[PDB]
RNA sequence: GGUGAAAUUCUUGGAUUUAUUGAAGACUAACUACUGCGAAAGCAUUUGCCAAGGACGUUUUCAUUAAUCAAGAACGAAAGUUAGGGGAUCGAAGAUGAUCAGAUACCGUCGUAGUCUUAACCAUAAACUAUGCCGACUAGGGAUCGGGUGGUGUUUUGACCCACUCGGCACCUUACGAGAAAUCAAAGUCUUUGGGUUCUGGGGGGAGUAUGGUCGCAAGGCUGAAACUUAAAGGAAUUG
RNA sequence: UUGACAUUGUGAAGAGACGUUUC
RNA sequence: GAUGAUG
């Protein structure tokens, strides 16, 4: 299946019961001008690339 | 006699030769001596005259309903009873009525009716005390009265006699294809039982 | 030009129907519901479930011939919740990304005027 | 002791109030009593707002709106956090936040 | 869930869309924009006839669809299938009614809601139900807060809507009342009459429904269409 | 105990005394 | 379908979902508020009919006819009772799935009496403002409901706007005053104790129990003790 | 109680088999 | 808005 890119551009918060799971919203590298906010599992920053799995599932928050 | 309802006597004119001619009618409630009873398809819509249930219109109470045109009334002649009219067909020319039991038929248009109620209504909610007073009722109606109960009897005699204790031995329900002999208790029963809940029709 | 059927999002909580019809509403192009992409029962209301139900109605109306499609939105209603589910948002995005026109939308919830009685007691759910 | 003035409800001058059902947990509680919401929203959340537009057949559709009134006994606006225990002195404020 | 099935019988396939055609709906010669859609059905088989399904079955279109413009958009049209001619239908109104959000929308707190229902038959036999709201409007340099009006008021109102809504349906045709509806008169009708009770706002034909129809005549539908 | 529960328990027992007590009249 | 997750249950004999039409009973949404009416219980869709009521306006009329009451009387939520009708929803009992150490409970699904109406009983509630009724007097501020007066105010008799007044539902600030305190425009004008009048209470338990009357079809309602036991029960605030 | 045959004729449609026709 | 008895 295909893969597609998306570009960090600001990092919300933090949520999870325990802090492991950033939030972030992502500028898609092709096609950009799309913005999704979804999860992360690691450290993270501004400027990061990240590779999404499936592009169009936004991401709830936990409060 | 026998009949709760009273009787009306109505003499109208015969239109062919010089003559009175009377008839008997079963009164409707609010019907006195003297009055005029007007009976065509063209009479107005009070109570004890003679219409067509196609010229009537919905929600009203007639009795004495005829089941075909002519057949000269067949439906509501107990005392307290009348018919409801639910619709008309007009294509058809039908009539949909809700009968005293809770059934619906389809009725020709131009079968008659009296509008009104039975005379006599109430009549059942008064206790009969005494067994005397069932006697002369039965009197003048037929013989059905005193009745014995079938266990009690031997088994010569009925499907339920016989027994060193008082007790029918097989289901009382019995099948509608019986013979005759053998129908005695509940015939082709749906249910049985103390009914609880709703009409369920 | 555009050819027009109407999808119906019967978006409540517990699972989320999404069902295209023609534009007089007897005869069905599609329907799929969310439970039927999704193996848990918690999860058959989920926006994900209900996001997947919608690509495959959008699939079917492609072959089917209906290019657009009018919306109408729809919760439990009655004596019942009346507040969309998670997963109505999801089909309706969904629909829009899968390349079908959408028309008009609205929100068709039975509201009960005043009503028969509500479940629950008179003390409601003790939870 | 007494805790309120009002009885914990808006009732003065009536005998009896009609009662109201709770969203939540479907209990009976009279409406002067209630706590009462109106929640209005776009029909399409703020995520999909774009989509719609390239979907949208008509030019410039202005977008509709969902309106419902929602009542809640007291068991279940304090859990839902739309009221909070309050100070004695901060409990006599009337006005909206 | 799509493991979860224990049985899928009580006891111990086709593509359905390679049967099927479509036909071409028709407005009447009421609305300006003669074409509403298309829609299928299964072929005339031999237990079977098309008509016999096509006849009958009904489709809401908005109002600004069919006049041309989306100021209109707040009303909705149904029309119901009375004749197939060749390979597209024709309809004949059938009622009317607002959306659910523009409804909504006007019903405020802190004003008196005004509403009104008359059951008459047009020149033409049919009966139809009219139903009509209003709603009260704060003055210009008003200091007070609410304006609430007095159930006197409200009764007379109420009374004028009455004579307004039966004068207008009787006397006048089914199309030439569809003709009256669209251009909002009767809401310019109810303005001037009530001024002298209480100043209004929001006044609409909020819906208008029908409960029986003259016997069919062709002649009657073919009028609306050549 | 609960006052009404109480109350109710009273109510349970008369009825009781009111029967035995019958069977000598 | 249902839940926090599930299961019983319904479904290829077509369930859930969609369209058109029809029947039955109940209910009166949003508008709905520190707003109205009624002796209280209570009263919310339209219109017609029958009788009734407060406030206001009044240079009408009568002339002490009045205030409050043991006994006696009418009305009196829900549930409950007797007999017809109705019986859609919800649902004491009952039956079932789950949870659990148990769960004859909370949660899920069915469901009888009941829920609605006519005739006749019942006479109770945190029936609460836990605050009896009539009367006079004592502080400040504004908002609202009904009537009336003045402003030929201003937009088009009506609707608004400013001032004023009588009668209501209430509300904000303060302590002359009251109180054990919480708090109160009455719970003030009470050791400086007296405007008229009716009802109830005398430490906690036993006990609203036994017994005798009286009322009710019954469930029960009103009236209502003693032996004996006991040093504390209780009200409002304070720090943990 | 249910099936078949006779009482038992006459005009239309839909489908079907090797023009005639049986459901 | 899963469970959590007692000294």
């Amino acid at each position: 299946t295909p893969v597609t890119l998306a570009k960090v551009i600001k990092v919300l918060g933090r949520t999870g019961s325990r802090g492991g799971v950033t939030q972030v919203r992502v500028e898609f590298l092709e096609d950009t001008s799309r913005t999704i906010v979804r999860n992360v599992k690691g450290p993270v920053r501004e400027n990061d690339i990240l590779v999404l799995m499936e592009s169009e599932r936004e991401a709830r928050r936990l409060r | 006699s026998g009949r709760g309802a009273p009787l009306a006597k109505v003499v109208f004119r015969d239109p062919y030769k010089y003559r009175l001619r009377e008839e008997i009618f079963i009164a409707n409630e609010g019907v006195h001596t003297g009055q005029f009873i007007y009976a065509g398809k063209k009479a107005s819509l009070n109570v004890g005259n003679v219409l067509p249930l196609g010229s009537v219109p919905e929600g009203t109470i007639v009795s004495n309903v005829e089941e075909k045109p002519g057949d000269r009334g067949a439906l509501a002649r107990a005392s307290g009873n009348y018919v409801i009219i639910i619709g008309h067909n007009p294509d058809e020319n039908k009539t949909r009525v809700r009968l005293p039991s809770g059934a619906k038929k389809v009725i020709s248009s131009d079968a008659r009716g009296v509008i009104g109620v039975i005379a006599g209504g109430g009549r059942v909610d008064k206790p009969l005390l005494k067994a005397g007073r069932a006697f002369h009722k039965y009197r003048l109606k037929r013989n059905s009265w005193p009745k014995t109960r079938g266990v009690a009897m031997n088994p010569v005699d009925h499907p339920h006699g016989g027994g060193n204790h008082q007790h029918i031995g097989k289901a009382s329900t019995i099948s509608r294809g019986a013979v005759s002999g053998q129908k005695a208790g509940l015939i082709a029963a749906r249910r049985t039982g103390l009914l609880r809940g709703s009409q369920k029709t | 030009s555009q050819v027009f059927g109407v999808a119906r999002i019967y978006a409540s909580f517990n699972d989320t129907f999404v069902h295209v019809t023609d534009l007089s509403g007897k005869e069905t192009i599609a329907r799929v519901t969310g439970g039927m992409k999704v193996k848990a029962d918690r999860d058959e209301s989920s926006p994900y479930a209900a996001m997947l139900a919608a690509q495959d109605v959008a699939a079917k109306c492609k072959e089917v011939g209906i290019t657009a499609v009018h919306v109408k939105i729809r919760a439990t209603g009655g004596t019942r919740t009346k507040t969309p589910g998670p997963g109505g948002q999801a089909a309706l995005r969904a629909l829009a990304r899968s390349g079908l026109r959408i028309g008009r939308i609205e929100d068709v919830t039975p509201v009960p005027s005043d009503s028969t009685r509500k479940k629950g007691g008179r003390r409601g759910r003790r939870l | 002791p007494k805790k309120r003035a009002s009885n914990g409800r808006n009732k003065k001058g009536r005998g009896h109030v009609k009662p109201v059902r709770c969203v939540n947990c479907s209990k009976s509680i009279p409406k002067d009593k209630a706590i009462k919401r109106m929640a209005i929203r776009n029909i399409v959340e703020a995520a999909a707002v774009r989509d719609l537009s390239e979907a949208s057949v008509y030019p410039e559709y202005a977008l509709p709106k969902t309106y419902n009134k929602l009542h809640y006994c007291v068991s279940c606006a304090i859990h839902a956090r739309i009221v909070r225990v309050r100070s004695r002195e901060d409990r006599k404020n009337r006005a909206p936040p | 869930a799509v493991g979860k099935n224990k049985r899928l019988s009580k006891g111990k396939v086709v593509d359905p869309f390679t049967r099927k055609e479509w036909f071409d709906i028709k407005a009447p010669s009421t609305f300006e924009n003669r074409n509403v859609g298309k829609t299928l059905v299964n072929k005339s088989t031999g237990l079977k006839s098309a008509s016999d399904a096509l006849k009958g079955r009904v489709v809401e279109v908005c109002l600004a669809d069919l006049q041309g413009s989306e100021d209109h958009s707040f009303r909705k049209i149904k029309l119901r299938v009375d004749e197939v001619q060749g390979k597209n239908l024709l309809t004949n109104f059938h009622g009317m009614d607002f959306t659910t959000d523009k409804l909504r929308s006007m019903v405020r707190k802190w004003q008196t809601l005004i509403e009104a229902n008359v059951t008459v038959k047009t020149s033409d036999d049919y009966v139809l139900r009219i139903f009509a709201i209003a709603f009260t409007r704060k003055q210009a340099n008003q200091v007070k807060r609410h304006s609430y009006a007095q159930s006197s008021h409200i009764r007379a109102i109420r009374k004028v809507i009455s004579e307004i809504l039966t004068k207008e349906v009787q006397g006048s045709t089914l199309a030439q009342l569809t003709s009256k509806l669209i251009p909002e008169v009767i809401n310019k009708e109810i303005e001037n009459a009530t001024k002298d009770i209480f100043p209004l706002q929001n006044i609409h034909v909020r819906k208008v429904k029908l409960l029986k129809q003259p016997k069919f005549d062709v002649g009657a539908l073919m009028a609306l269409h050549g | 105990m609960r006052a009404k529960w109480r109350k109710k328990r009273t109510r349970r027992l008369k009825r009781k005394r009111r029967k035995v007590r019958a069977r000598s009249k």
